[PDB]
RNA sequence: UGCUGA
DNA sequence: AGGACAGCGTGTCAGCAATA
């Protein structure tokens, strides 16, 4: 629905990567780069972000 | 002041005993009760 | 922490209590802190032409 | 959209910059605490169209 | 074409589009073509169809007084749903949005206008209002029809629903697709059976299964007897009925004998066995008393004049006719055609008899068609019409039979007094599923029919207008060859979806590129082109013998006799027609040519089918390259390379679309099925059907009874290429965690898994489920006063802050059992009643819809209360891996105990490696590597079957792209012990993979009885889980107790926690019924005997007390001696 | 009666 | 007395909806 604020293997943040981590995908970027200009080392930390689907977008378009 | 909105319309209807449940501006028929402040507590675990 | 659309709201207090990672995770205060052994590598003959 | 149970986990996994060492632990069943074990903070936000 | 932008590998980049949540300008397209058979086909079934099926419809005379008056019905409309009346405001549309808040039928209203007269000179058209009809979701005669997604989500709706189904009482029933035998196609059996119908009658015949215009269809069997005769069993409203053919082919044809013994003896003119037969046929029973058409149509008329019910003022001519429209060969409408067609049937009885051709199996998908929404619903509504008819006009002969000439004044009054019908009937065929009919429709099930369609995943409520249930009946038969996956369902049926219990091999689903026919032609202009071609007509000068030339058959209609050397030439060219879209040839027909030759292969000739009800498949024409589409039968006798390399130059006649065009949707989602074993990867298809997911967009709206939630799914980082092109990211299934296989905890055996703790902690497959319970308060009442309100009288203790004066929980509120749910209010009286929550488990309400009585004058009566129940894993929850391997969580393991790895990381799944070895699902051992490749390098693999060979392996591949990382090739890391600290001696094998979390939790399965509802007939445990509910012990566990000699637990249990009850008996005369108590000292005495110190107690059972009341019950008594 | 679990 | 035949039979294991 919305982004985990912490990965669940390690524990380390990732909360507040992902308008960043939409902003460079904007910029030209590919997903390595981008998760890399994050600071997302190790790849359970970079599956928290890469394999995100962010349905609390389609959530928030049915009546108030 | 029990406050439900409509299921489109999204207009505040109060409704009590002895009347009927239609939806005024419109004529629907469903209508969802609406979330007063009341305070609650939830753990974060 | 959420998005709202407007007409939403949100409304509450948080109480933060201590705690030891041991009981939650929550209360943990490192991402990790593993360690490893040194490696060592030892070149047996002169590798050398490619 | 998001539930309050769901909002309450993930206001747990936020971290607090309070150094743990100048409090203490709540009593079993110190459901109020004081000043020398809880820290309080609030959201409150609505969304309106500008 | 319509294959084509279908994604070559799977993508990422689509999530993370700055476009993600805009709903798009029109609907996706392909998800669309999966509900497109049950859509297509109600489409016609409602307006094209239904004209038809009352241009049928024989005009109903019948006798008042002593006149004789004429009811038909010139036309039959059906409506899009709207406001009852008009008593109703604001908006006549009625959208499927509602009737699932308000829990009702989304129904139109169907109205036809008779036209009643007398003699024929007096007539008027009234119009009457017939009933109400349910409506499909997006079929023409919905609201819902030409909308786009952006509108469609102002109503609420999925912005990506596809309906094909109906909303019975807010439940979507999902009529599906059934099979039945073929359409106007003669199958030749041998079924054993056969010869009890009669004492000379063998085991040999043709079946015909005929339907006109898909409102009408009937079953018509050609017998074989010893004798060399032909017997035709034709049913009529459930009573089988025989003539012996001669009768038929005389009445049906005003010809000659010879003539017709000339056409029953056209291929073999030689045989004398069978021309000695056919003469037997037309002299033994018909130069017995009639020979000519007429009179044989008296005879015939006479003997079945009683079990027709025909018009008695009707001439016994006019009733045979009544007959052969009604009951034979109901496809075609002249008499001269139904004698060619009830001809090569025979023709054909002949050759398998002696053995000059071979049995069809009834099983293959050869001899198979579906049976679709449309056709159900139209072959219902065109019944219940006739029905209507008859009961009008039952009511009409039976209320006066009075001088209808000032009659004409409540003849309105009258057609309405029967009108009152057509709605009930409708709803139970869809609301039970059953079928009630005084014809099955010509079907043989009448139970199983619509069934509930559940959203508990998109990969289940997907597969439910996928599926193909070959017979409800067969679930109950000794031999299983039904259930054999033949070789002739490739491409139409998936392999491996099929339900691994009971359902086995009976309910399949179709491939993906497969598909039902649905659309109608013209097809007149086929019978003069085929004549063009070279075909003969069936009048004459066919240029050879009759036996080296093929039957052409066009739709149950004979053209006749193509040549033996210009069939081939003729089938090419009709196949290039259909591809080329040239002449009018359907693009689906199916040209088949059965070739012959002299061994006992299936019957030869040309066939041509382009009916509304098979299946069909794209499939690449080579030496056109133009997409063409080939059916069940039409696949036997051509080949089909699946990669190109294996295409030939005189073999290989056509080519495959894709070379995974063999699996089904759903087995096209399990990543690698290729290198799993096959009973895994049926399972696979099987428990992504119970998979908590993300059902839906739509809460607030649905008022469902279950809904399981998962909270933050992801997509999988390894996925088949097809997965994308259904977007099904609109809906994701699990979440990807970092797996290793390392033997370590010692509770991970024998197909148990661990789950770190901090994982689960950190929000690692959280979910909920969503229980909406309709409180409809027309119950604790009948038509009395109002005792329903919701409402709290002022103050009452027990609702003092539960409740929010109008006897609803608050919205936000949590309940406990024991806690205030709902405070009705008897207006007259004046009095409430707190009615408490009963679930022995927390959760919180979440909304609460009030609903109105459709007219919008409801009172406060009809409420639905969502409750929200948080269903975390716990222990003992069920998760599963995309390739069959399920388990239990077995243990929380804490996270600094976990073996971490030199990279500081420490997996969140623990699965012992000893599943691997006799379960061979070598896919797990891919998909691992391939999600850390993935995860490592920001890409998306895809997992798509087929596409790695033996010489391009997977584990190479991905082995490179590891070791392109600076991991290992063989895809082994390895890690400390957390609880030692020490590098283990071996490496450990570790990896990202998709889990999925089922729906079985412990939390649903686990029940205590200590005490409680004692049955009152046997004093025993009551059982369920809802009340206390006990264990029933059984015969089989009793017998294990006492092999241990273990007699005092077996009687300990038995008496003393079951029915231990302590009776009296007379013990002179040893009677239980004998013993009596005065009324209020309380001294038993016996009543047959006058002693009242004999009676004394005995330990005994209550059912045995329980028996020797039954025995009374029968005048047996039970003389029992005390001791 | 349609489902589901061993 | 050679049959013809009509006639009974069973069928592992617990849950839920729902409705007769
Ligand atoms: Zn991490
Ligand atoms: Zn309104
Ligand atoms: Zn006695």
């Amino acid at each position: 629905m919305i982004i985990p604020v912490r990965c669940f293997t390690c524990g380390k943040i990732v909360g507040n990567k992902w308008e960043a981590y939409l902003g460079l995908l904007q910029a030209e970027y590919t997903e390595g780069d981008a998760l890399d200009a994050l600071g997302l080392k190790r790849y359970c930390c970079r599956r928290m972000l890469l394999a995100h689907v962010d349905l609390i977008e389609k959530l928030l378009n049915y009546a108030p | 002041p029990m406050i439900y909105i409509c299921g489109e319309c999204h207009t505040e209807n109060e409704i009590k005993s002895r009347d009927p449940i239609r939806c005024r501006e419109c004529g629907y028929r469903i209508m969802y009760k609406k979330r007063t402040k009341r305070l609650v507590v939830f753990d974060a675990r | 922490i959420a998005q709202l659309r407007p007409g939403q709201e949100i409304d509450l207090l948080m109480h933060c209590v201590k705690g030891i990672g041991k009981d939650h995770a929550k209360f943990s205060p490192v991402a990790t802190a593993s360690y490893r052994l040194l490696p060592d590598i030892t070149l047996l003959e002169p590798v050398e032409g490619e | 959209i998001v539930q309050d149970e769901i909002l309450a986990h993930r206001l747990g996994l936020i971290p607090i910059h309070a150094d743990p060492r100048l409090f203490e632990y709540r009593n079993q069943g110190d459901e109020e605490g004081t000043e020398i074990d809880t820290l309080q903070f609030r959201l409150q936000v609505r969304c309106t169209r500008n | 074409s319509r294959w084509r932008n279908l994604p070559s590998g799977p993508s990422l980049k689509h999530l993370t589009d700055p476009s993600y949540g805009i709903p798009r300008e029109q609907q996706k397209a392909a998800l669309q073509e999966l509900t497109r058979a049950h859509v297509e086909s109600f489409n016609y079934a409602v307006h094209e169809g239904l004209g038809l099926a009352v241009q049928a419809i024989p005009p109903f005379e019948f006798a008042f007084k002593d006149e004789r008056i004429s009811f038909t019905i010139l036309d039959a409309v059906i409506s899009p749903p709207t406001v009852p009346k008009g008593t109703i405001c604001k908006e006549a549309n009625v959208y499927p949005a509602e009737c699932r808040g308000r829990r009702s039928t989304y129904r139109g209203k169907l109205t036809a206008d008779i036209n009643w007269a007398v003699n024929g000179i007096s007539k008027g058209i009234i119009k009457q209002f017939l009933g109400y009809v349910p409506i499909m979701v997006k079929s023409k005669l919905c609201n819902l029809r030409n909308l786009p997604p952006q509108a469609l989500i102002e109503h609420h709706e999925e912005a990506e629903e596809m309906g094909g189904y109906f909303i019975i009482n807010g439940i979507e029933k999902v009529i599906r697709m059934l099979i039945m035998p073929r359409r106007n196609f003669p199958i030749a059996m041998i079924r054993p059976k056969w010869k009890t119908r009669g004492p000379g009658y063998t085991q040999y015949g043709v079946s015909m299964h005929c339907v006109r215009e898909e409102h009408s269809a009937v079953n018509m069997n050609l017998h074989y007897l010893e004798n060399g005769t032909v017997m035709l069993n034709f049913i009529y409203r459930k009573e089988l009925f025989f003539l012996p053919l001669g009768f038929a082919l005389k009445a049906l044809v005003s010809f000659s004998d010879y003539q017709i013994f000339q056409e029953l003896i056209k291929g073999k003119e030689d045989d004398s066995f069978l021309r000695n037969s056919v003469s037997q046929m037309l002299r033994i029973v018909m130069e017995e008393g009639c020979s000519t058409q007429k009179q044989v149509l008296n005879y015939l008329g006479e003997c079945f004049r009683v079990k027709l019910n025909v018009p008695d003022w009707y001439p016994n001519e006019q009733a045979a006719e009544f007959l052969f429209n009604q009951c034979i060969c109901i496809h075609l409408k002249s008499n001269t055609e139904k004698f060619y067609m009830l001809c090569l049937m025979t023709r054909k009885l002949f050759a398998l008899a002696k053995g000059e051709c071979m049995e069809d199996n009834p099983d293959s998908l050869v001899n198979q068609e579906v049976l679709t929404p449309g056709q159900l619903f139209l072959m219902f509504l065109k019944e219940k019409l006739e029905g209507w008819l008859v009961s009008i006009k039952i009511a009409f002969d039976k209320k006066a039979q009075k001088t209808s000439v000032s009659m004409n004044t409540d003849n309105l009054m009258r057609i309405f007094t029967m009108g009152i019908d057509l709605t009930k009937p409708f709803e139970y065929l869809f609301a039970t599923g059953n079928l009630r009919s005084k014809t099955g429709l010509g079907l043989l099930q009448d139970s199983g029919l619509c069934v509930v369609a559940d959203k508990l995943n998109f990969i289940r409520y997907l597969s439910h207008f996928r599926c193909v249930h070959r017979g409800a009946d067969f679930a109950k038969m000794r031999t299983t060859t039904v259930r054999r996956l033949l070789p002739e369902s490739w491409g139409f049926l998936c392999p491996v979806h099929t339900p691994d219990g009971e359902p086995c091999g009976l309910m399949n689903h179709l491939t993906a590129v497969c598909e039902v026919v649905t659309q109608f032609v013209y097809t007149a202009s086929i019978p003069a082109l085929l004549c063009n071609l070279g075909v003969t007509p069936i009048d004459g000068a066919p240029h050879r013998s009759y036996s080296e030339c093929y039957p052409v058959l066009l739709d149950g209609v004979m053209v006749g006799w193509v040549d033996k050397d210009l069939a081939p030439g003729i089938a090419d060219s009709l196949r290039h027609f259909k591809v080329l879209r040239e002449k009018r040839i359907p693009p689906w027909m199916e040209v088949v040519l059965i070739p012959m030759t002299g061994k006992p292969s299936l019957y030869p000739g040309l066939f041509l089918f382009t009916t509304p009800c098979r299946l069909v498949r794209p499939v690449q024409n080579l030496a056109l390259g133009k997409e063409e589409l080939i059916g069940t039968m039409e696949q036997i006798f051509m080949n089909v390379a699946i990669f190109e390399d294996e295409v030939f130059a005189g073999v290989t006649t056509h080519q495959e679309l894709f070379p995974h065009s063999l699996l089904s949707v759903i087995a096209n989602f399990i990543p690698f099925s290729d290198h799993n074993q096959s009973p895994r990867n049926m399972y696979q298809c099987q428990m992504g059907k119970q998979t908590m997911g993300f059902p839906l967009l739509t809460y607030q709206d649905r008022s469902d009874n279950k809904l399981y939630r998962l909270q933050t799914p992801q997509s999988p980082l390894v996925r088949p290429s097809m997965y994308d092109y259904y977007d099904m990211d609109n809906y994701p299934i699990g979440t990807n965690a970092i797996v290793a296989v390392i033997s370590y905890t010692g509770y991970d055996m024998e197909d148990a898994m661990i789950v770190n703790k901090a994982s689960w902690e950190r929000g690692f497959a959280h979910g909920s489920v969503y229980k909406s319970e309709f409180i409809d308060l027309s119950e604790k009442i009948k038509q009395g006063d109002s005792s329903l309100v919701f409402g709290i009288k002022p103050g009452d203790p027990r609702v003092l802050q539960k409740l929010d004066d109008d006897g609803l929980p608050f919205i936000g509120a949590k309940l406990q059992y024991g806690d205030p749910y709902y405070s009705y209010l008897n207006l007259n009286t004046g009095e409430s009643f707190v009615m408490y929550y009963k679930s022995k488990e927390n959760c919180v309400v979440d909304n609460i819809k009030v609903c109105s009585n459709d007219t919008g004058s409801g009172k406060f009566k009809c409420v639905c209360i969502t409750m929200r129940v948080p269903r975390n894993p716990t222990i003992g929850d069920k998760f599963a891996s995309r390739h069959g391997q399920k388990g239990i969580l077995s243990r929380l393991w804490p996270a600094e105990d976990m073996p971490f790895t030199e990279s500081g990381m420490v997996p969140d799944i623990l699965f012992n490696p000893h599943g691997f070895p006799s379960r061979m699902t070598i896919g797990m051992l891919i998909e691992s590597m391939a999600g850390k490749s993935a995860a490592l390098h920001g890409l998306c693999h895809d997992a798509t079957p087929f596409i790695f060979s033996e010489e391009n392996s997977a584990l190479e591949y991905f082995g490179e792209m590891l070791k392109a990382a600076g991991y290992n090739f063989y895809g082994t890391e390895r890690l400390y012990s957390g609880i030692s600290g020490l590098e283990l001696e071996a490496d450990i094998f570790i990896g990202v993979v998709y889990y999925q979390r089922l729906r079985h939790m412990v939390s649903d399965k686990f029940q205590v009885r200590t005490t409680g509802a004692r049955d009152r007939v046997t004093n025993q445990p009551i059982g369920g889980r809802n009340v206390q509910g006990g264990i029933r012990f059984g015969e089989m566990e009793r017998d294990a107790l006492l092999a241990h000699g273990t007699s005092f637990l077996l009687h300990d249990r038995l008496f003393n926690c079951s029915d231990r009850s302590v009776a009296h008996v007379c013990v002179k005369c040893g009677s239980l019924l004998s013993p009596l108590l005065e009324k209020p000292n309380r001294k038993y005495n016996c009543t047959l005997c006058s002693r009242s110190d004999t009676i004394d107690t005995v330990s005994v059972p209550y059912v045995f007390r329980y028996f020797v009341a039954e025995l009374a019950a029968m005048n047996i008594k039970v003389k029992l001696d005390v001791v």
